[PDB]
């Protein structure tokens, strides 16, 4: 079936150049569908067009008018995928990068999971994990509430999930805020029985890919 | 160059219609379509081809193209709807794509109280020479929340930080995190630590609180 | 040199 896969989170240091993968599954690139978008949302920008490719009769592209002379769209016809190469980078260029089908005469059906790049010259850190552990004494009335703090990691995206992703119903993942170090803090949550202390065990997967870090992390009273 | 213009933000009720209209110089011609946008994850088609509904939206979700000017229309909107709503079309001799700034449908909606929860430091983190004490808000409506920190009860500035969680979808309630970021002196010295949270929903603030060393 | 289909 149709599956964009888009390749992992980059830290691009402010000078240099960006390059990004969209890879595709369940159709051929050079068919007629003739979209094979690049697309990126900023924080207060919001959505930016960025750039197209059409198919085999001719490769045409033809991008932005405000990135045109940074960006270039090349497909791969034997991997199957199209790349995003962005030259003299900007701090400004920082956000979240998708890539994108359309049917024809008619939509932007498919999406990506979306890239984070951060453009930084700092070093990659991996975060530490801490336990926000239950109230024993305490829990009872609301339920009960636990998690885990992500904290000290450098650049911004990190995955967290719930017993390898079997809870995925409460969980509460809050969006991370760089403190005065530098660095960035986020924090999971989950809201479970109160019963359930003891007789299930609640764990915390954390994986920072820009530091190859993955981590679990068990939350007890 | 060519523009799409849209309105920044939108407010309705629930079950009540919602209109967002996104005007365009070229929009005579090359049709158009609409996108939405919750935080976290990747847009999603709520129309094409300017009033075809794709498979997979609400019956609530439709669109008129009205020549220039282009909208949609959301009856009996539900709360699930708050989002960001993105117009998108092409320009004349359809060779390039572009999109308009974005509305914010706010469908302003009931009012909840948060669950308020008090995390202590882990110890892990006291073998560092910092502390992280977590003061947890759950699912109320009304972003706007107090959580004034206290410690011998004394207020305190500029030493914590707040996030906010935005669609869960189950309830599409907001949920809050305050951290007070501290010293391992500064936390073994003093041994009260509380939080006072103040809300639309509560009758008077609520102060969950917790003694070092218990 | 004409692109997807028009209105």
């Amino acid at each position: 079936q149709v599956q964009l896969q888009q390749s992992g989170p980059v830290l691009v240091k402010p000078s240099q150049t960006l390059s990004l993968t969209c890879a595709i599954s369940g159709d051929s690139i050079s068919s007629d569908t003739t979209a094979w978008s690049w697309i990126r949302r900023s924080p207060s920008r919001g959505l930016e067009w960025l750039g197209w490719t059409y198919y085999r009769s001719k490769w045409f592209n033809y991008y932005a008018v405000s990135v045109k002379g940074r960006v270039t769209i090349n497909p791969d016809t034997s991997k199957n995928q199209f790349s995003l190469q962005l030259s003299s980078v900007t701090p400004e260029d920082t956000a979240v990068y998708y890539c994108a089908r359309g049917n024809g005469n008619g939509g932007m059906d498919v999406w990506g999971q979306g890239t984070t790049v951060t453009v930084s010259s700092a070093s990659t850190k991996g975060p530490s994990v801490f336990p926000l552990a239950p109230s024993s004494k305490s829990t009872s009335g609301g339920t009960a509430a636990l998690g885990c703090l992500v904290k000290d990691y450098f650049p911004e995206p990190v995955t967290v999930s719930w017993n390898s992703g079997a809870l995925t119903s409460g969980v509460h993942t809050f969006p991370a805020v760089l403190q005065s170090s530098g660095l960035y803090s986020l924090s999971s949550v989950v809201t479970v029985p109160s019963s359930s202390l003891g007789t299930q065990t609640y764990i915390c997967n954390v994986n920072h890919k820009p530091s190859n870090t993955k981590v679990d992390k068990k939350v007890e009273p | 160059s060519y523009v799409l213009t849209q309105p920044a933000s939108a407010s309705v009720s629930p079950g009540q219609t919602a209109r967002i209209t996104c005007s365009g110089d070229a929009l005579p011609k090359q049709y158009a379509y609409w996108y939405q946008q919750k935080p976290g994850q990747a847009p999603v088609l709520v129309i094409f081809k300017d009033s075809e509904r794709p498979s997979g939206v609400p019956e609530r979700f439709s669109g008129s193209s009205s020549g220039t000017t282009v909208t949609l229309t959301i009856s009996g909107a539900q709360a699930e709807d708050e989002a960001d709503y993105y117009c998108q079309s092409v320009d004349n001799s359809g060779f390039y794509q572009v999109f308009g700034g974005g509305t914010q449908l706010t469908v302003l909606r009931t009012v909840a109280a948060p669950s308020v929860f008090i995390f202590p430091p882990s110890d892990s983190q006291l073998k560092s020479g910092t502390a992280s004490v977590v003061c947890l808000l759950n699912n109320f409506y009304p972003r706007e929340a107090k959580v004034q920190w206290k410690v011998d009860n004394a207020l305190q500035s500029g030493n914590s930080q707040e996030s906010v969680t935005e669609q869960d979808s189950k309830d599409s309630t907001y949920s809050l995190s305050s951290t007070l970021t501290l010293s391992k002196a500064d936390y073994e010295k003093h041994k009260v630590y509380a939080c006072e949270v103040t809300h639309q929903g509560l009758s008077s603030p609520v102060t969950k609180s917790f003694n070092r060393g218990e | 040199p004409n692109p997807p289909k028009p209105m």
